[PDB]
């Protein structure tokens, strides 16, 4: 497959770095997400087979690296115990997988669960009634069916490996030594078997030699392996190369004994066996009450017999106990129901009572994996995988929700990203089999495998995820995402990611405002002058600008973007920050009002616009209006500061120097000219400007249709703070600036009229300061 | 080979490191400096320690002699050069100490206006970092006079005039508004008469872009300190807390004469202003009249 040739190819331009384990753990999640995409969420099992292969392909992958590593660097024994820890988890992907399809099977079953009957033909009808009839025997074969599905893919080419491991000769160094003990001059002072049996020595107690046993006992590493794994076909291979042909014979007293060749002609249908089987397990029970025995042949055959005692000695493994435990239990239910269909109540077989009278439950496997004294066992039994595997056949739901509770107390460094995803498919499937764990617990592990994923980054990945959650921490979450994409590449990318993988945008963006407005808000002061000794921009002020940019991006949140944006131009004048008002207002566009009204129009409904679009039509006006009057003050100020020349005044000079006063002169007409048109043409806008905010909406301010204190006590609290504070001083200054104007007339007119109680515009003024504008009209 | 050699012991003691570069004096580029300057430059960088290498000032006196001093000659080029290198990474602080070694003020008194003067344009807080420019500031200062080290002689007028503000902005962050006041009129910036707006006017040409922007927030502590006196003034009669009424009308009308001027003055300069200054000018203005 090209996957194997992209796992030893990206082994190659892999290996430089140090951690590959992370690079190729964020590479699975785009397959995982392109797997979403192509197979429903019904199909979850053909997505642990997905699981499963890529995973495989990418322990492949680790295991190219890690022997890639030159000899005397454990840098990548961290990569090869990162690979272990992989393998372990695919184990547990196997497990689970199997366990809740025997668990669906069984539910889609349940209402026709065991027999009975009477012995009428062929025994294997009893045994596959037997297989058929029990649940708990039944997930047993299964889990056996894993542990030595993992035996044989571990075992794989043993046959061409053995090519090389190869001796026919049976004793050959006692058969050399006795040929030349009859063959020479000299013989041997040693004793040896004068019989080839495989019982001649001990049964004589004679010696053999050292060679010859020993590769004996390594074709019994073979074959021993060969049958914990359960590798026939390769079992009776090793046997016949070796020529123990007598020993593949002794393997064969156990398998039961079958014909069906009632048809036909006379043809083989089974003639497997002796029958004697039952009682020759008996002799086999009591050959091991007997001892004596090699390792091998006291493990192969006290296992025939499941008998615990003589069992203990070879397996040692978590693995091999609980194989160990099932192997047992497996056998006497088996044989329990064997004397119970094929009727008969005497004796015909001999058996320890109590081995007899043991009862049997998934409970007592687990209990017995506990109670193992066994230290090599206790500390498997504290192992991660172990714990979640166990808890996968046992459906403690309590106990692993307590125990990834005091996982996420530890943190999330014992929690790496691919153990965080892998709780997290955990839920998964849980939920796809309507199956809910605890949720808090849930949202924990979620939420720091999404800090995880928020480290690697690559906005492809988030969304999906992210809507996972409760509402407000999934809004929270990509607010925090999203603000990070600023290049509208990206972002917009991002947007587009988003609307196909749930949690709008938009939302989110609002939400950053309102939380940007509750850390940080504006001074708010309707007495002359705004406190402070010295001042600058902000951090707090800097976020308030900054917050703008998610709003403005999308073209539908123009009408709350506008709401807001007057809003924090409230915030800044009332803080002393215009000039962060109008850089504010150069950025936003200056027909927003209009686009959102006409926005509004092209839906073919206005009945549903309430006073609000229309109001944030009116404050970005008025805010306008007034930043717009107060530059038009100054530039008035300005210009009228910048006189074109004064009048020559040089007294009696030369006729040179007469012409250059007339050149003088003339440059002082134009000038004079040019700067008291500009002059009083800013004057003359200045007044009106000042009219209009002066006599706008009846001499109002700021005013908006809805100042509801159920909807913000504090805008009201703002509006009227505003109009207090401007109205004086603009007052004042248009009474100046008519003076000035020799205006006398309309500031005593002006002067007289200045109480609007009609729109907030009659009570702005103070004791003090409708005294000083007592004496303006006195001086006017 | 050899960066990374170097590599293997980057952040060992200095002159270790020293001798692996004396090896690199043979080595440079044919096209722009050398080997040698670019990575001794870079790992004093990474060091940030100095007074075994190029030597250190007793107090500001003599330098004394460096490790590479021994095997080395002109070390006041790599001086330059590296603190050179260092503000073009922005280390500031440290380039104006490696040139304050090198006995080079003139970078150095430009680069603390730039420093002071943001720092300057805030409130004085104690523990600030403003503190702590405002401290390594006064003490370039201080060095230079003792030492007589002059440069161009505006720089140097400029730079008191500057201290001496901090002085007044110290003034009126404490809320000794006296104080702050003798400190202004002593500093004779104060228009009190309309004479006085073309002197200010002649004041002006001599600064740079920068000061020239802080003028606005000089004048705004200006008037938040002459609205106060106006006020305080206004609201002591002759019954409440003594202060005769004469003495204040006379005051409040020179005080008067000087907010008008400062007006005039404010419309009358020749650059562009915020318009949001200008505004606030005229305002307080008016209520001071």
């Amino acid at each position: 497959s090209p996957s194997f040739t992209e796992d030893i190819t990206l082994s190659a331009v892999m290996l430089q770095e140090e951690d590959p384990g992370e690079a190729a753990t964020m590479s699975m999640y785009p397959d995982f997400l392109k797997s979403f995409l192509e197979h429903p969420s019904s199909a979850v099992f053909e997505l642990i087979e997905q699981y499963e292969a890529t995973c495989n392909t990418q322990i492949t992958l680790l295991k190219k690296i890690v022997k890639r590593v030159t000899p005397g660097q454990q840098k990548f024994s961290k990569t090869a115990s990162i690979l272990w820890l992989l393998q372990q988890e695919m184990v547990t992907w196997r497990l689970i997988a199997a366990l809740y399809r025997d668990r669906i099977q069984s539910a889609l079953e349940e209402e026709n669960m065991f027999e009975i009957a009477a012995p009428n033909a062929s025994e294997k009808t009893i045994v596959d009634k037997l297989f058929q009839r029990d649940t708990l025997v039944r997930q047993s074969q299964l889990v056996v069916d894993w542990l030595e599905s993992i035996a044989k893919d571990e075992v794989g080419d043993f046959s061409d490996n053995i090519e090389y491991y190869a001796k026919s000769v049976y004793w050959e160094n006692t058969l050399h030594t006795l040929k030349q003990r009859s063959m020479l001059s000299l013989g041997s002072s040693r004793p040896l078997v004068s019989e080839l049996d495989p019982d001649a020595p001990i049964r004589q107690k004679l010696p053999l030699d050292d060679l010859d046993r020993e590769d004996d006992i390594r074709l019994l590493k073979y074959l021993f392996t060969l049958i914990r794994a359960g590798m026939t076909d390769e079992a009776q291979r090793l046997c016949k190369r070796c020529g123990q042909a007598w020993r593949a014979a002794t393997l064969e007293g156990w398998k039961l004994y079958h014909d069906a060749n009632i048809n036909g002609g006379t043809e083989l249908q089974a003639v497997e066996g002796n029958p004697y089987r039952c009682v020759w397990k008996t002799c086999c029970w009591r050959m091991a009450e007997d001892e004596q025995f090699n390792k091998y042949e006291r493990a192969i055959y006290a296992t025939l017999s499941g008998n615990l005692k003589q069992l203990l000695p070879v397996c040692e493994s978590w693995e091999d106990t609980v194989w160990a435990h099932f192997k047992v239990m497996v056998d006497s239910l088996v044989e329990q129901e064997i004397r119970a269909s094929i009727i008969s109540f005497n004796e015909a077989n001999e058996l320890p009572r109590e081995y007899l009278e043991a009862n049997w439950t998934l409970d007592s496997v687990f209990e017995e994996l506990q109670a193992t004294d066994k230290k090599r066992v206790l500390e498997e039994n504290r192992e991660h995988y172990h714990i979640i595997q166990k808890f996968v056949i046992l459906a403690d739901v309590d106990g692993l929700m307590d125990e990834f509770s005091e996982w996420l107390s530890n943190g999330k460094n014992l929690l790496l990203g691919h153990l965080l995803r892998f709780m997290t498919h955990l839920l998964l499937f849980f939920r796809t089999l309507g199956l809910q764990a605890k949720e808090e617990v849930s949202v924990e592990v979620l939420k720091t495998y999404i800090q995880r994923l928020i480290n690697e980054k690559q906005i492809e990945l988030i969304a999906f995820y992210v809507s996972h959650l409760p509402q407000e921490l999934a809004i929270s979450q990509y607010a925090v995402f999203l603000e990070n994409i600023t290049d509208p590449d990206q972002r917009q990318r991002c947007l587009e990611l988003a609307k196909e993988a749930g949690l709008d945008v938009a939302s989110i963006t609002k939400t950053v405002v309102e939380n940007t407005r509750k850390k940080d808000a504006g001074e708010f002061a309707h007495h002359d002058f705004a406190p402070a000794l010295d001042s600058g921009t902000s951090e707090e002020d800097r976020a308030k600008i900054d917050v703008i940019d998610w709003l403005v991006f999308d073209p539908a949140q123009r009408a709350e973007a506008l709401k807001q944006s007057n809003a924090i131009m409230r915030k800044f004048l009332a803080s002393k920050k215009h000039e962060a008002a109008k850089e504010v207002f150069a950025k936003i566009p200056q027909d927003s009002i209009a686009e959102i009204y006409s926005q509004w129009e092209e839906q073919a409904m206005d009945s549903a616009l309430p006073a609000e679009d229309d109001n944030a039509i009116r404050e970005h006006l008025c805010i306008r209006a007034y930043l717009e009057s107060h530059e038009a003050f100054n530039e008035w100020f300005k210009h009228i500061n910048s006189p074109p020349q004064k009048p020559t005044l040089v007294g009696q000079a030369s006729f040179t120097e007469k012409v250059a006063h007339e050149h003088k002169e003339k440059k002082y007409e134009m000038d004079f000219g040019i700067w008291k048109g500009h002059l009083d043409a800013l004057t003359s806008d200045v007044k009106e400007k000042i009219y209009n905010v002066l006599l706008f909406v009846d001499g109002g301010w700021m005013v908006d249709v809805r100042e509801d204190t159920e909807e913000d006590p504090e805008r009201s609290h703002q509006m009227v703070l505003l109009r207090r504070l401007c109205l004086p001083m603009m007052c004042f200054l248009l009474h100046t600036v008519l003076h000035n104007t020799k205006q006398y007339k309309d500031c005593l007119r002006l002067a007289d009229i200045v109480s609007s109680e009609n729109q907030k515009l009659y009570t702005v003024f103070s004791k003090t300061e409708m005294r000083n504008l007592l004496q303006k009209l006195r001086e006017s | 080979l050899l960066m990374l050699y170097t590599r293997k012991f980057e952040p060992t003691d200095p002159r270790e490191a020293l001798q692996y570069f004396y090896f690199l004096r043979n080595e440079k580029d044919n096209q722009g400096e050398s080997m040698f300057l670019r990575c001794v430059s870079e790992l004093v960088i990474e060091s940030r320690e100095f007074d075994m290498l190029l030597g250190k000032l007793e107090k500001d006196g003599s330098r004394k002699p460096g490790a590479i001093d021994k095997f080395t000659r002109d070390t006041k080029t790599i001086i330059n050069k590296v603190a050179s290198v260092a503000e073009n990474k922005g280390l500031f602080e440290e380039a104006a100490k490696l040139y304050d070694l090198a006995k080079n003020p003139d970078k150095v008194l430009e680069l603390t206006n730039k420093l002071l003067s943001p720092v300057v344009s805030q409130i004085s807080a104690p523990q600030s970092n403003r503190e702590r420019l405002k401290n390594m500031a006064l003490a370039i200062a201080e060095r230079y006079k003792s030492q007589g080290v002059s440069a161009e002689k505006s720089i140097n007028s400029t730079f008191y005039l500057l201290l001496d503000l901090i002085t007044f902005f110290d003034e009126y962050h404490a809320g000794h508004i006296d104080l702050s006041f003798d400190v202004i009129e002593r500093l004779k910036l104060v228009p009190l008469s309309q004479d006085s707006v073309e002197e200010r006017v002649a004041a002006f040409r001599n600064f740079s872009d920068e000061i020239r922007h802080n003028l606005s927030e000089i004048l705004l502590a200006t008037m938040n300190i002459l609205f106060t006196q106006y006020k305080r003034l206004k609201g002591s009669g002759p019954t409440t807390l003594g202060r005769p009424q004469r003495v204040q009308e006379d005051k409040d009308s020179v005080l008067r004469s000087q907010a008008r001027a400062l007006i005039t003055f404010a419309g009358m300069i020749p650059y562009r202003m915020s318009g949001d200054t200008n505004a606030r000018l005229v305002q307080m203005e008016v209520l001071m009249n």
